[PDB]
RNA sequence: AGAGGAACCUAUUCUCAAACUUUCAAUGGAUAUGAAGUUGCAGUUUCUUUAGUGAACUGUCAACGUGAAUGCGAGGUCCAAGUGGGCCAUUUUUGGUAAGCAGAACUGGCGCUGUGGGAUGAACCAAACGUGGAGUUAAGGUGCCUAACUUCUCGCUCAUGAGACCCCAUAAAAGGUGUUGGUUGAUAUUGACAGCAAUCAACUAGCCCUGAAAAUGGAUGGCGCUUAAGCGAGAGACCUAUACUCCGCCGUUGCGACAAGGUCGUAACGAGUAGGAAGGUCGUGGCGGUUGCGUUGAAGGCUGAGCGU
RNA sequence: AUGAAAGUAAAGGUCAGUCUCGAAUUGGCCGACGUGGGAUCUGUGUGUGCAGCGCACCACGGCCCUGUGCGUGU
RNA sequence: GUGAAAUCGCUGGAGUGGAACCGGAGACAGUUGAUUACGCCGACGGCGUUGGCUGCUCGUUCUAGCCCGACAGUGUUGCGUCUUGCUGGCGGUAGUGGGUUCGUGGCGGCUAGCGUACGUCGGUGUGAAAGUCGACG
RNA sequence: GCUUACGACCAUAUCACGUUGAAUGCACGCCAUCCCGUCCGAUCUGGCAAGUUAAGCAACGUUGAGUCCAGUUAGUACUUGGAUCGGAGACGGCCUGGGAAUCCUGGAUGUUGUAAGCU
């Protein structure tokens, strides 16, 4: 009664039935993961620049 | 044969309210026929509103009105809301407003009115406006709701937020293993 | 795979070319003659046997005209000798065969049924040589110069004659030698 | 089943090409890299440190972050019925430019010049489309001094 | 008649005159619509060709 | 394995590698192809530079105006079922002598699925399904079973049970002076072989024959078929699907008209196990109300005329 | 709301100053933040364009409360 | 009280070759309906729609043959660089002149299903009843 | 036409043997008090200019080896998709598209940037 049975036979008729999802195109906008020090340096010059 | 799929044929929708409410439903049918008939956009999101459940039209706040009048060129302006209008105890001052509402509370009327404000119903803003002239459409937050702090990602995922559903709220109750680095781990 | 189909193939002449390029402003001009069912047929059987000899394709090549052959004279008989190569379920050979006709293609086509008939060879495993007429004293098959006799005469011995549009059944006695 | 160690099957993905080991040039580290620019993944196997993961091997990602001496991309990858962006930390020896990006920004300085010049000097507005090559037009094709050749199928020989 | 006068004309002189070659084409799908490879699925339905003796025209490039 | 200067050196040579490689495809993978853009002007920074030097950001800044093909409306959230024994096939592939064996890769199927054909068959070929009609076909066929030709052309084959159509329902090494074509080398009219006018030899490959033995009586499906009703190349026509075209009706979906929880119009469409939803003037028994019938015969029971998919 | 707890507990934007030029201070105005996209609404050209106010919602940020690490002083 | 189904006996009808039942399509038996115009049915014409089979006729493409001329050859008649035939390419096409290809071509003939721009007509039914007609079966 | 310092691409630049080398320069070179480092002033370090192109280096030469490019190999090998394709099978061809690599043959033997200088 041999149960191992590992397979990929049914997988991309699986994942192609809902389409393959591409990412957004926010996804660049972030600032996320970038360097601190540039980050700290953005806030200062976000924080000062006169609007009119 | 042909190569198609049917998956996607049928879009859930409201053709009518679900509601029993003989006024709702005959609101319905006023805006469904100045909607076809007028054949404004304006008229079909006033049905569609009409139509909609009670969880979409969450309730708007005296003072989001009194925000929306104040603003340069709204101050003679009718404002629409299929929300309910209720009062605001952090609002001191209230402008002269001019709503058509289905349901406003007691003490919005109350204070609307003595503001120097009018109330009209659904039926009235058609005479009024057949077309939605004049108008500024408003709505409660939809996304404000207790059980929106539950959904998205699981709350035992990195960088989830998500509001777990717990019996009790302290120090026994789901803060141990996976919410401290001294337990395990935290994501 | 590729089949004679049709009766009485056609004979087409095919003239193509590779397309110039900036190395080879000028390119050779090639010029085959095809047997096939039709033009669709020639022009894939051209490119087939150009690509064969010359280092070119369908792709980098064009088709400067195809036109068909017609018999100048088919109120006259011939001899005609074929030339071809063939595959067998084991090897391959060459074969020389003769038949006579009135048209060229007409013997081609006659050579296609004889070897399927003969050696069981399909036209996608055959290639015609050359194809020309030769004369009554150049003929080397037994079948064909029995035929070059001024005073040829023969019988038709036991001839079985079918009713076309009559009963199945008749009273009449069937007669198969007419002299 | 296989193991799942960090270069497992990687023998020659991650080895230097025949007679190009040794010391790395320095235009590689003299390459100027911004965020937001495309750039190719190749692993050098010379430097052990900041190596992509072989399954971004051969791929093409954007820049997002620019470090000392290295670049956070966002590659996608393929993830059952999702394209995830993964955010990797590479340095810069394993990176290169990508040229795809650089020829379609060439292509729309062209495309705006082009269009500047002929309002400019008054012009009909040029066409500015990339369009599929057409079949080929009419031609007339000379013999002179290229008669055809006459081509016949060859005879089988026996190539001992 | 021009393509046939310029035909005879070459023809004349021993030249070849090579028309133009086409540049539209009708499709029509003769087989089913089971057991077919993705990729040739996909292809048939962006030429619109979900049935058998479904037919369009096609831009030759 | 020799060669040139027993080993050794030099230049070669025969045959090779899943855990060898200079070189290296086809299929394959990835990214980009404009308004969320391009040019400037004019500000911010505590970052960076020797430095307006850069990097980045900001502005109700100014101008420019959609930059391959084809197709097509797109995106978001929530709640939840069943499943978590698979099997088959072309191609690739590991173990095994093999297996209707065990294990994998891509895709398509059966499972969940009927329909025409393969005599019969889960998977093969064709083609997927509302309910009817006319026409035309796919694969397959047309001597009789059996709808459709003992239809037309050329060959080959005689077998003391020949052969006869994907999967497929077994056949080999080796042979034949059976017959039919071809290849090569010879001799021959200064008359070729046999006996006191073509011939000889060696090969080759079509069909046929030998190789070819099993147990209830038995299988090209059967009968039978021999210038075939067999084998190969072909031609006309003809037959036949739940497929294709057109016509009617039912419903679903999308869209639309109408002062309506409705009617109507229009185009496309309709497979289904496990499972999910919707509609039910489908059915059953109470309650609050409403509408009526009944000893001139209720419920129950047996069963003709109708209605509804 | 947050911390194990003692406990603490959610108002800034803009303009102008003084300055011991800083991890300072003062005063007005506005008051639930900024930007981009936003059905609808408003104005104005010519089905379409431009401009303005922008709901819900999304994206990217900014501040405020609490715990904690670093780190100061007034 | 009512008095179901299974099972069983009798009378009449009908079938009955190693199962019986069942779906589709008719026939029979049987059941049932039936007010000049109108119902229930049929036939022949017209029109619409989708067709099936089958002829002429113009032209288009690519091409000849017949016919003429010389040359080369020969499966050759009659009586030898003979003649008559016949073949091959090559050069001519005036005239004559068929194959092949198909046309945003022109003119026909026969005929089917479905529906009714609609006509010409018949069967039946207006108390019963019988018969006839129609539909189911 | 060159030399040097710093390079970029990293053999068309390497390797072997040989010829020539104007001027700047590079180099070899002389000395070892001092700084500095060694068993050793060989290397490294410091102070110099008698001498030499001998070597390094540069240019050039070679039916030179290597490297690089091209032709051929060859529309071959291999390969996508198709067939109620041939064959007992192993396999084979055809249709539809992609399409190599050795042997062998021919050619090339660094290109170029900034700074300073010679001619």
């Amino acid at each position: 009664a041999k149960s191992k049975n590992h397979t990929n036979h049914n997988q991309n008729k699986k994942a192609h039935r809902n389409g393959i999802t591409k990412p957004k195109k926010h996804i660049f906008l972030s600032m996320k993961g970038v360097d601190a020090k540039f980050i700290k340096n953005l806030r200062f010059s976000r924080k000062n620049n006169k609007r009119q | 044969g042909i190569d198609i799929n049917h998956k996607h044929d049928r879009v859930a929708r409201r053709t009518a309210p679900k509601s029993e409410n003989p006024y709702l439903r005959l609101l319905s049918k006023l805006y469904a026929f100045l909607a076809r008939r007028t054949g404004e956009k304006f008229n079909a999101i006033v049905l569609k509103r009409l139509r909609m459940s009670r969880r979409n039209r969450q309730p708007l706040s005296l003072a989001k009105l009194a925000r929306a009048v104040q603003k340069a060129g709204n101050e003679n302006k009718t404002v629409v809301t299929l929300s309910t209008v209720t009062d605001d105890a952090r609002l001191y001052t209230v402008p002269k407003i001019s709503v058509a509402a289905l349901h406003v509370t007691e003490g919005a009327r109350a204070r609307i009115l003595a503001a120097g404000g009018e109330i009209i119903t659904l039926d009235q803003l058609a005479l009024k406006s057949p077309k939605g002239e004049n108008t500024v459409f408003l709505q409660g937050p939809r996304s404000a709701r207790e059980a929106e702090k539950h959904f998205g990602p699981a709350p035992g995922v990195p960088h989830s937020h998500t509001k777990p559903y717990v019996r009790s709220k302290g120090r026994k109750f789901e803060r141990a293993r996976g919410r401290r680095a001294s337990r395990a781990y935290k994501n | 795979p590729t089949k004679a189909l049709g009766e009485t193939l056609n004979e087409y002449v095919v003239v193509g070319r590779k397309i110039p390029t900036e190395k080879e402003p000028v390119t050779p001009i090639w010029k085959m003659q095809i047997f096939a069912t039709n033009h669709v047929i020639a022009k894939s059987r051209f490119w087939y046997f150009v690509s064969m000899l010359r280092r070119v394709k369908k792709a980098n090549g064009e088709i400067l005209s195809i036109k068909q052959v017609f018999e100048k004279n088919p109120g006259t008989v011939k001899n005609y000798g074929v030339w071809l190569k063939y595959d067998s379920r084991t090897g391959h050979h060459n074969m020389y065969r003769e038949y006579r006709d009135t048209t060229v293609a007409g013997a081609v086509t006659q050579c296609y049924r004889d070897m399927g008939a003969r050696h069981r060879a399909q036209a996608d495993r055959i290639h015609i040589l050359k194809v020309q007429t030769v004369k009554a004293e150049d003929t080397k098959r037994a079948g064909i110069k029995m035929f070059h006799d001024a005073k040829i005469r023969f019988p038709l011995p036991h001839r079985v004659t079918k009713r076309k549009n009559l009963s199945v059944f008749t009273t009449a006695r069937q007669n198969t030698h007419f002299a | 089943t296989n193991s799942k160690g960090l270069r497992r099957g990687t023998r020659y993905m991650f080895a230097r090409d025949f007679r190009k080991h040794g010391v790395e040039h320095l235009s590689t580290y003299y390459t100027q890299y911004k965020r937001g620019d495309l750039v190719d993944i190749k692993t050098n196997g010379a430097f052990q440190k900041g190596m992509p993961f072989k399954a971004y091997h051969g791929r093409t990602g954007r820049i997002f972050n620019v470090t000392r001496g290295a670049v956070g991309i966002i590659v996608n990858k393929r993830v059952r019925g999702n394209i995830l962006p993964k955010r990797i930390n590479i340095r810069i020896e394993h990176i290169k430019p990508s040229k795809c990006r650089t020829d379609f920004l060439n292509r729309v300085k062209s495309n705006d010049e082009k269009r500047k010049a002929a309002k400019s000097a008054g012009q009909p507005v040029p066409a500015l489309k990339r369009l599929p090559v057409a079949p080929r037009g009419a031609h007339t094709v000379t013999t002179q001094n290229n008669e055809p050749e006459l081509l016949a199928p060859l005879r089988f020989e026996i190539v001992a | 008649k021009e393509g046939l006068r310029l035909k005879r004309e070459a023809e004349a002189k021993g030249d070849f005159y090579v028309p133009a070659e086409h540049k539209v084409a009708f499709v029509v799908r003769i087989r089913g619509i089971n057991q077919l490879h993705p990729k040739p699925r996909k292809a048939l339905q962006i030429l619109r060709l979900r049935q058998i003796n479904n037919g369009v025209f096609v831009k030759l490039n």
